[PDB]
RNA sequence: AAAAUG
RNA sequence: AGAGUUAAAUUAUAACUAAGCUGUAAAAAGCCCUAGUUAAAAUAAAAUAACCCACGAAAGUGACUCUAAUAAUCCUGACACACGAUAGCUAGGACCCAAACUGGGAUUAGAUACCCCACUAUGCCUAGCCCUAAACCCAAAUAGUUACAUAACAAAACUAUUCGCCAGAGUACUACUCGCAACUGCCUAAAACUCAAAGGACUUGGCGGUGCUUCACAUCCACCUAGAGGAGCCUGUUCUA
C-alpha cells in the first residue's frame, strides 16, 4: 500500500524496448507512458531480466516456500530440476536409436507439459439452494486452473511420500508421471471431472 | 387497529362454538 | 424470395418439397414439455410411432430430468433413433409450457434432424375442467 | 386560473384573450404607484424568475438605478433580513 | 380436435433458422396473451382474486399509459439549454 | 390509447358499482421508477454438454477430442467479456428512451399539480 | 425449503 | 324464467410405441390396468373479445339460438308481503374435474399445518327448506348548490322533507323471553361483576425471515495462507477444598 494509485507496473522485457522502430501501434503507447508523468513501481527482487528464469518456475517456487525461507525453496527447485535432468539422462542412455528421438531431456519443457496435463478443465462451486449445498460445475479461469494444477502436485508430494523420501526426488518422480499422464494428480483431476459430469444437471443453479 | 376488535369477537365466537359443541 | 410463415395447407396448389415429399407426408415430432419431464415421440404422417425418447428414459432421475440439459439429451437420442429409420425432415409440435421447451427442440437439430415447422399445440381449455387449488395458502 | 375570470375578454378557440381595457386601467395606476415610490426615495426591486430574459431584467434595473432579483430566491431573504443580507438593512419598498 | 391440424400457432422455418422461428412463435403467443393464460390456468384462481387482479392490472396500465404520454409530451424539452448562465 | 376512467372509481357522484379499486391514489408522480437489473443465467450449458459428451464416450480423456475443449474456453472468454462490457453498456444507454436520472430531472421541470 | 422463546 | 345446441380441454373405451408416469427447493409415497400419438360418448365449466361498464331492487349476471319479459304520468315509508351469494339439511338423479374430512409421504423436537398423492361429504339437475356474509363502495332514500368553509386520513364541503340507529369499554354476534319447516340454528336482546379508561387518525424513531438499486476488500460467499479445539508445559478463569 506504500505505492500510490499513480504508480504503474514495470516492464522487464528487454526486447520490448530494444526494437521501437519496427512498429507504430506499439510506438504510440510508450511515449505517452512517460509523457503523462506517470510513476513506475520498483522492480521486485524475485523478478529479473534473466533469460533462464520462468514466471511459472518462480510461482511454483513461491508456492513451496514455508514461512519466509526463500533460499530453501530455490534450492529445492535446483535439486528438483537437476534430478529430473539426471533421471531423464539415465533413461536416455539405456534406450535404442529410435527412442532417443522421442525422449525429452529438457526439464523446463517437461515441467510445463506436466502442468498443462495436470490443468483441470472445469471446476466445482458449492451453491446453497433450498438450505443445502450443491456442487455446481463452473468453468474456471486460466489462473485458477493453473493454480489448482500447481497446488495439487505440491500437496500430493508433501503428504503422500515416505519420510526417507526427499522432496526433489519425489517431485522428480511425479513430474515424469504427470508428463505421461500416469500420475495421481491426473487421477485427482479426472475425479473432479467425473464429479462435475455427475452433477452436470445441477449446472442450472448458477446465475453467472 | 379495527383488527383487534375483530379478533376479540372472532375469539369470543370460536369459544362459544366450542362450548356449544362440548355441551 | 417471397416466403410466408403461414403453413402450406393441402387445399392450395403450392409447390414446396422437402426431400421429395410434400408437407403432408413429412413426419411429426410430438414434444410434450411438462414442468418435470420432457417426452419426445417421432411419428410418421400415417400416425405410426418411429422414435420415442424422454428425459426419464435417458437414465435421469427425479429432479435432474426437469432441467433443459435432460431435454437436450432426450432430443439428441430421439434424433438418433429417428435417423436410424431414415428420416430427414420433421415438423415439431410443442405441447405444454416448461423449462425443457426450446432445449429439446434444439436437441433434434443437435442430433441430426432438420426442423421445417414448429406448431404450438398447447392445451388451452376455455374454462373447462377446474384446475387444482393454488399453493402457498 | 379561477381568479382571472373578470380580467379576460373571452376565449379564441381554446386560447383565452385578455381584454386590454382593464389592462390599461390597471397599468395607469401601476405606473403611477411605481413612479411615486421612486419620487419619494423608495427602494424598488424587480423580482422575476424566468430563464429567458433575466439578462434583460438586470440591464433594465441597472439603467433605472433600482435593484433586481432574477436568480434563485433564497428562503429567508425578505423575512430573515437581519441574517441573510446584513445586520441592519432596508427592506425594498416596492416589488415589481 | 375437430379442427384441421397444423394450421393454428404454426410458424414455418426459413433457411433452417429454428432459434429465430421459435422466438417469432413465442412473440405470437405473448402478444395474443396465451403464455400468461397458461401460467394463470396452471392453478385455479378464485373470482375474488380474479377481480383484484383485473383491477390492479387496469390501474397499472392506466398509470403506465399516462406516464408514457407525459414522457412523450415532454420529450421536446430534452434539448440543450441555450439560456445557461441566466 | 389510454383506457377510460369515467365511472370507474367509487365516489359520491358515482351511482354505479365501482369498477377500479386503486391500491394507491391514481396521481401521476414526479419521478419514474428506477430501471430493473436483469437476472443472470448460466452460459453455454449447451457447449458444456458437448464437452462432457467426449468425456462420457471416450472414457474421460482430453486427447480424444480437442475442439469440444477449446470452444468451452471460448465460451468462458466471451461470457466474461459480455459480463464486463455489457454491465456498463446497458447502464449507460437504453436505445429506446432516456436514462431515469435524466427522466426525473425532466419531470421535475414540469411537475404535476394535485393541489390548488 | 426449515426456523421456538426472552 | 323456461326450451334446444356445443368450440377447446378432460375422461370411460380401442390400436401402435416405450419402460417408466406423476410429484417438488430436494425427496419420498402413489400409479407401472402406467405414459406418448391417433379416434371417443356422458358430466362439469363457459379462453380472446373485456384497455368494454351494460342489465337487475339487492344478492347476482358476460358460449350460442328461440319464447315470455324487465312495476309506478315515477317523494319518504315498516315488526306486513316478496327476494336474498356461498356454506348447510331432505328426497330422487348426475359425478370429467376440484376438494372439507380421512389415509399415506415429506419438514419439524412436536406438525393431528403450509409441500406431494388418492378419495368422501360438497361444488352439478328437479322439488322442498335454511335466511347467514368484510350482504362494504363500511358513505340511507328523494330534489338540489359550489355559497361559508381543509380536526387527521380517506371518496371535497353542504342544504330541504323523511325513515332506521347511536348514551364509556369488557362482559356480549352472551343468558333469559317471543317468533321461525330452522332442535349444535336464525332475529330481538340484557344483568351481576371488573377498569378508568376503551377507541379513530397522525409525527418521529426502531424493526421487518417485504421488495428494489449500489456494495462488503481481510470480507459474507465464491477463494489463498498460517493457527485454535487433539498432546505436554506456562498462565488466567469457573468449580470443589
Ligand atoms: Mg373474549
Ligand atoms: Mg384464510
Ligand atoms: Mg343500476
Ligand atoms: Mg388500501
Ligand atoms: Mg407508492
Ligand atoms: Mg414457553
Ligand atoms: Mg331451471
Ligand atoms: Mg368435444
Ligand atoms: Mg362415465
Ligand atoms: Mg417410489
Ligand atoms: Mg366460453
Ligand atoms: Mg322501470
Ligand atoms: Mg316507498
Ligand atoms: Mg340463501
Ligand atoms: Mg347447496
Ligand atoms: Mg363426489
Ligand atoms: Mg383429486
Ligand atoms: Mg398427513
Ligand atoms: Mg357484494
Ligand atoms: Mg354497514
Ligand atoms: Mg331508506
Ligand atoms: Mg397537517
Ligand atoms: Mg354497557
Ligand atoms: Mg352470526
Ligand atoms: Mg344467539
Ligand atoms: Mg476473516
Ligand atoms: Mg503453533
Ligand atoms: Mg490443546
Amino acid at each position: 500500500s506504500r505505492y500510490g494509485p499513480e504508480y504503474k507496473d514495470p516492464q522487464i522485457d528487454k526486447e520490448y524496448y530494444r526494437k521501437p522502430l519496427a512498429e507504430q501501434t506499439e510506438e504510440e503507447k510508450y511515449e505517452r507512458d512517460f509523457k503523462k508523468t506517470q510513476l513506475i513501481k520498483a522492480a521486485p527482487a524475485t523478478k529479473t531480466s534473466s533469460v533462464f528464469e520462468d514466471p511459472v518456475i518462480s510461482k511454483f517456487t513461491n508456492m513451496m516456500m514455508k514461512g519466509g525461507n526463500k533460499v530453501l525453496a530455490r534450492s529445492l527447485m535446483t535439486q528438483t530440476l537437476e534430478a529430473v535432468k539426471r533421471k531423464q539422462f539415465a533413461k536416455y542412455h539405456a534406450a535404442s536409436a529410435e527412442e532417443q528421438a522421442t525422449i525429452e531431456r529438457n526439464p523446463y519443457t517437461i515441467f510445463h507439459q506436466a502442468l498443462k496435463n495436470c490443468e483441470p478443465v472445469i471446476g466445482l462451486v458449492p451453491i446453497l439452494k433450498g438450505g443445502h449445498f450443491y456442487q455446481v460445475p463452473v468453468p474456471l479461469a486460466d489462473r485458477r486452473r493453473r493454480f489448482l494444477a500447481m497446488k495439487w502436485m505440491i500437496a500430493e508430494c508433501r503428504e503422500k511420500k515416505h519420510r526417507r523420501v526427499l522432496m526433489p526426488e519425489k517431485l522428480s518422480q511425479e513430474l515424469l508421471e504427470a508428463f505421461h499422464n500416469q500420475g495421481p494428480v491426473i487421477k485427482r483431476k479426472h475425479d473432479m471431472h467425473k464429479m462435475a459430469e455427475a452433477n452436470r444437471a445441477l449446472a442450472h443453479y448458477r446465475w453467472w | 387497529k379495527n383488527i383487534l376488535k375483530i379478533r376479540r369477537r372472532k375469539m369470543n365466537h370460536h369459544k362459544y362454538r366450542k362450548l356449544v359443541k362440548r355441551t | 424470395s417471397s416466403f410466408s410463415i403461414y403453413p402450406p395447407i393441402p387445399g392450395q396448389e403450392n409447390s414446396l418439397r422437402w426431400a421429395g415429399k410434400k408437407f403432408e407426408e413429412i413426419p411429426i415430432a410430438h414434444i410434450k414439455a411438462s414442468y418435470n419431464n420432457t417426452q419426445i415421440q417421432v411419428v410418421s404422417a400415417a400416425h405410426q410411432p418411429l422414435a420415442h425418447a424422454s428425459c426419464g428414459t435417458e437414465g435421469f432421475r427425479n429432479a435432474k430430468k426437469g432441467t433443459g440439459i435432460a431435454a437436450q439429451t432426450a432430443g439428441i437420442a430421439a434424433a438418433a433413433k429417428a435417423t436410424g429409420k431414415g428420416v430427414t425432415h420433421v415438423r415439431v409440435v410443442v405441447k405444454g409450457l416448461g423449462p425443457g421447451r426450446l432445449s429439446a427442440i434444439k436437441g433434434l437439430t443437435m442430433g441430426g434432424l432438420e426442423v421445417i415447422s414448429i406448431t404450438d399445440n398447447t392445451p388451452i381449455p376455455h374454462n373447462g375442467c377446474r384446475p387444482r387449488k393454488a399453493r402457498r395458502l | 386560473h379561477r381568479f382571472m375570470e373578470p380580467y379576460l375578454f373571452g376565449s379564441r378557440l381554446g386560447q383565452d384573450i385578455i381584454d386590454l381595457e382593464q389592462t390599461a386601467a390597471h397599468l395607469q395606476l401601476a405606473l403611477n404607484f411605481t413612479a411615486h415610490v421612486a419620487y419619494r426615495e423608495g427602494i424598488i426591486l424587480f423580482v422575476s424568475r424566468h430563464r429567458q430574459f433575466a439578462h434583460l431584467i438586470e440591464t433594465t434595473a441597472r439603467d433605472c438605478g433600482e435593484y433586481a432579483h432574477t436568480r434563485y430566491f433564497k428562503g429567508g431573504l425578505l423575512t430573515n433580513a437581519p441574517l441573510l443580507l446584513g445586520p441592519g438593512v432596508r427592506l425594498p419598498d416596492l416589488i415589481i | 380436435a375437430n379442427h384441421l391440424k397444423f394450421i393454428a400457432r404454426t410458424v414455418m422455418v426459413q433457411e433452417g433458422n429454428v432459434e429465430g422461428a421459435y422466438r417469432t412463435l413465442n412473440r405470437i403467443l405473448t402478444m395474443d396473451g396465451l403464455i400468461e393464460d397458461i401460467k394463470r390456468r396452471r392453478y385455479y384462481e378464485k373470482p375474488c382474486r380474479r377481480r383484484q387482479r383485473e383491477s390492479y392490472e387496469t390501474c397499472r396500465r392506466i398509470y403506465n399509459m399516462e406516464m408514457a404520454r407525459k414522457i412523450n409530451f415532454l420529450m421536446r424539452k430534452n434539448r440543450a439549454d441555450p439560456w445557461q448562465g441566466c | 390509447a389510454t383506457p377510460s376512467l369515467r365511472g370507474r372509481l367509487a365516489r359520491l357522484g358515482n351511482p354505479r358499482r365501482p369498477i377500479l379499486k386503486p391500491n394507491k391514489p391514481l396521481i401521476l408522480a414526479n419521478h419514474v421508477g428506477e430501471r430493473r437489473r436483469e437476472k443472470g443465467e448460466a452460459t453455454c450449458i449447451t457447449e458444456m454438454s458437448v464437452m462432457m459428451a467426449c468425456w462420457k464416450q471416450n472414457e474421460f480423456r482430453d486427447e480424444a477430442c480437442r475442439k469440444e475443449i477449446q470452444d468451452f474456453f471460448d465460451c468462458a472468454s466471451r461470457a466474461e467479456a459480455a459480463r464486463k462490457m455489457r454491465s456498463i453498456q446497458e447502464n449507460l444507454g437504453e436505445l429506446g428512451s432516456l436514462p431515469p436520472k435524466k427522466l426525473n430531472k425532466l419531470l421535475h421541470r414540469f411537475p404535476n399539480k394535485p393541489h390548488v
